[PDB]
């Protein structure tokens, strides 16, 4: 999937990677402040912030920062620490997003005019990338999967309205920019606004998603790259964890926290069931308990999938809930993950956990089919006897989302359906 | 768009990747469909040498050839114009490319996740140069009655037999999702005549084929009578179903749902499991396509819930009216 990286990042990328004739003012310019941040040693690493007055702003997947009122302009270091009394670790909701403001970026200030600013942005469609060019709606032009876009193709299509003594500079910087976004593998990259002084270019703005299955491609010039949360959740060493299962095999294992206090969790096979699931926990009311959204599929061992399991059931059993909890152990009829092998896997989980899933009230609700389910179905089944955890399980015969509804309390188990 | 059809009673393809489960199952789905010969001719594997492999035929033990390189296998089977690629995600590009240089080949399955958007934008644009049909990548594959199953696709003898599998109904479905697509065998068995042809479009976000692709080989397709799509959130594919109702090119009755409806109600934006399931734009919602999809005139039910009933529901209009 492809995958937000923060301004900071991009701009690494850039001045690291880019090949222009412009020359790129102020590179490597920035200084990240988070509420850890030692100020003496930020002004030791960064004695360029004494020089010049400057630009501070968050860095946190958060666009509109200007419309926001999230960047502070022209300011003294003074000025800058003035502004961030009220700002740093401060609640911000960005239109029903909430988190927290924990990491900002400051750059030199860069006196312009509004006609040396310009807009430019690439992004990747099925056809090929658009490239997008604004004075100051904007100037665009397509690039085929297979095409190059030299400075003379940029002068033509894109620079049409652009001041006559910056079309050499801006052409430049463009194609530049296009070889480096494609180089790296990017599915998006927009600087707003892109400045060009008497001095040169000056790149005030980046935002950026790149392709993360490119690492086994890029990962020489990426390094170790950083995919921040979208603003509004956090990062969980759990999710870490299961990404790292997941990177190591062709099978999926995927996971993400929702709410780590919610009572509702689910532990789904499938991307579409999934989701599925998701949209009738959803619509039954259940939104603001849902825990989690993930998935396990492509046939993953008994040892993935307790390794998956385990840490599902590590997440749920933190701290009790008055109602007590609910686990969802779903999925379609499977085409060829064996059910047997990843239930076993599950059910070894829930004996590990078997205090803390009674202590924390849990119930559990099955439902699947595919290869070898019916085994699947009986150990879930007896592990549920032995431990004395209520599971209630079903299969084929037993609609995909019906254990949902039973067990959000809107319809009643149907013991007439257990394991079939 | 591209063929119409693209496998039939008579199809015969390449595997590649060292995949004997998969392929033993369509052996066994080839067997019950009452097929005069095996569905697979030959596989690629580059890390063994030429060798046989055992396979089954009913209770008869056989022999399919293994090619250390696609060029032996192509020459030596001019009968196949299928290629099912289990190539891992490192290779997928390269191995398809190099299928694409055979002329022969009319249709590719792409099983991999994990393909890099841009290498599959250029897998597409060589593919719609020749006129090759990609199903995937990110995909089990898709399955088509009587005729042929792209291999691990609804799995072994005892599904295939228990949604009817073995023979075709009147119903044709498309989904990105491989396992809602067996589920959705087992629905439609259920509710109708059966499955005529369904197909797994994978996950990712630029599929080798699209929704829009496949409604209109199955508009075009006589023994079908009634379409199926389970869309899902991300892009702006399924509006391709209204633009082309609106415009007289389909007719026959279409059931939608499109999943994520749930990514509404959170309040940051998430990635589901499948790569192209994020919506970028209000458009891609879920809920927006589901929407503008009924105000089209699609059959929309209230919630994945009622997918069963309102299939069942169309299909009783076409047997009361004569159409089926
Ligand atoms: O603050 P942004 O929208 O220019 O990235
Ligand atoms: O038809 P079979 O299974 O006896 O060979
Ligand atoms: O495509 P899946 O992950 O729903 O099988
Ligand atoms: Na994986
Ligand atoms: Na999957």
């Amino acid at each position: 999937s492809a995958k937000a990286i923060s301004e900071q990042t991009g701009k690494e990328l850039l001045y690291k990677f880019i090949c222009t004739t412009s020359a790129i003012q102020n590179r490597f310019k920035y200084a990240r402040v988070t509420p850890d941040t030692d100020w003496a040693r930020l002004l030791q690493d960064h004695p360029w912030l004494l020089s010049q007055n400057l630009v501070v702003k968050p860095d946190q997947l958060i666009k509109r920062r200007g419309k926001l009122g999230l960047v502070g302009v022209n300011l003294t270091l003074d000025g800058v620490k003035s502004w961030l009394k009220p700002r740093l670790g401060q609640e911000a909701t960005v239109g029903k997003a909430t988190g927290f403001l924990k990491n900002f970026l400051i750059e030199p200030f860069v006196p312009h005019s509004q006609a040396e600013e310009f807009y430019v942005c690439i992004y990747a469609t099925r056809e090929g990338d658009y490239v997008l060019f604004h004075h100051e709606k904007a100037q665009k032009l397509l690039v085929g999967v297979d095409e190059k876009l030299n400075p003379e193709d940029i002068k033509k299509h894109l620079l049409v309205h652009a001041p006559e003594d910056k079309k050499e500079i801006l052409a430049s910087f463009i194609s530049g920019l296009f070889n480096f976004y494609e180089d790296l593998y990017f599915t998006y990259l927009e600087i707003n606004p892109l400045v060009v002084t008497k001095d040169g270019v000056y790149v005030l703005d980046l935002a950026a998603k790149v392709d993360a299955t490119a690492d086994y491609i890029c990962k020489v010039k990426w390094g170790d790259i950083e995919f921040p949360p979208p603003f509004g959740r956090e990062a969980y060493p759990e999710e870490a964890y299961i990404a790292d299962l997941d990177a190591k095999s062709g099978a999926s294992l995927k996971l993400t926290l929702l709410n780590p206090k919610g009572r509702i969790w689910t532990m789904v096979a499938g991307g579409g069931a999934s989701v599925v699931y998701s949209d009738t926990i959803c619509d039954l009311g259940g939104v603001n308990e849902l825990a989690n959204y993930g998935e396990y599929s492509g046939a993953p061992s008994e040892q993935q999938t307790y390794d998956y399991a385990k840490t599902i059931l590590s997440l749920m059993t933190r701290e009790k809930h008055p109602d007590g909890k609910i686990l969802i152990i779903g999925g379609s009829i499977a085409n060829f993950t064996n059910v047997a092998a990843t239930f076993k896997g599950i059910v070894r989980a829930i004996r590990d956990y078997q205090g803390p899933l009674k202590e924390h009230e849990v119930t559990i609700f099955v439902r699947r089919g595919g290869p070898n389910y019916q085994e699947g179905l009986r150990v879930m089944g007896e592990v549920g006897k032995t431990t004395g955890i209520p599971i209630h399980v079903f299969g084929t015969e037993t609609h995909m989302t019906a254990i949902v509804g039973m067990a959000l309390g809107h319809r009643p188990i149907p013991e007439n359906l257990y394991f079939q | 768009s591209k063929s119409t059809t693209l496998f039939s009673r008579h199809t015969k393809a390449i595997v590649w990747g060292m995949q004997t489960r998969a392929v033993q199952g369509m052996l066994d789905f080839d067997y019950v469909c009452s097929r005069d010969e095996p569905s697979v001719a030959a596989m690629v594997y580059p890390f063994t040498g030429d060798h046989k492999q055992k396979f089954y035929w009913g209770h008869k033990e056989i022999l399919i050839p293994v090619f250390k390189n696609m060029a032996d296998a192509m020459r030596k089977h001019p009968e196949v114009d299928v290629l099912i690629n289990f190539a891992s995600l490192r290779s997928a590009y390269d191995s398809t490319m190099e299928t694409m240089n055979y002329a022969q080949i009319r249709t590719i399955a792409i099983i991999a996740e994990g393909i890099p958007e841009a290498l599959t934008r250029k897998l597409i644009k060589k593919a719609d140069q020749k006129g090759v049909t990609i199903i995937g990548p990110a995909t089990v594959g898709g399955i088509k009655p009587g005729c042929f199953k792209i291999g691990n696709t609804g799995g072994m003898l005892d599904n295939i037999l228990a949604s009817k599998l073995y023979r075709p109904g009147s119903v044709a479905y498309v989904s990105r999702s491989g396992g809602m697509s067996n589920e959705l065998n087992n629905i439609i068995s259920r509710t109708t005549d059966g499955v005529y042809e369904g197909v797994a479009i994978g996950g990712d976000r630029y599929p080798g084929s699209t929704f829009m692709d496949h409604v209109l080989r199955y508009q075009d397709t006589p023994g079908v009578k009634m379409i199926v799509v389970l869309g899902e959130i991300g892009g702006t594919e399924e509006y391709k179903i209204c633009r082309g109702i609106k415009e007289g090119r389909l007719t026959k009755p279409i059931v939608c749902w499109c999943i994520g409806t749930c990514a509404t109600m959170f309040s940051s934006e998430v990635q589901f499991g499948h790569a192209g399931a994020c919506a970028n734009q209000a458009s891609e919602t879920a809920v927006a396509k589901n929407q503008a999809l009924k105000e089209a005139g699609v059959f929309v039910p209230r919630s994945f819930d009622e997918l069963g009933e309102i299939i069942q529901s169309v299909y009783e209009d076409l047997v009361a009216n004569g159409v089926i």
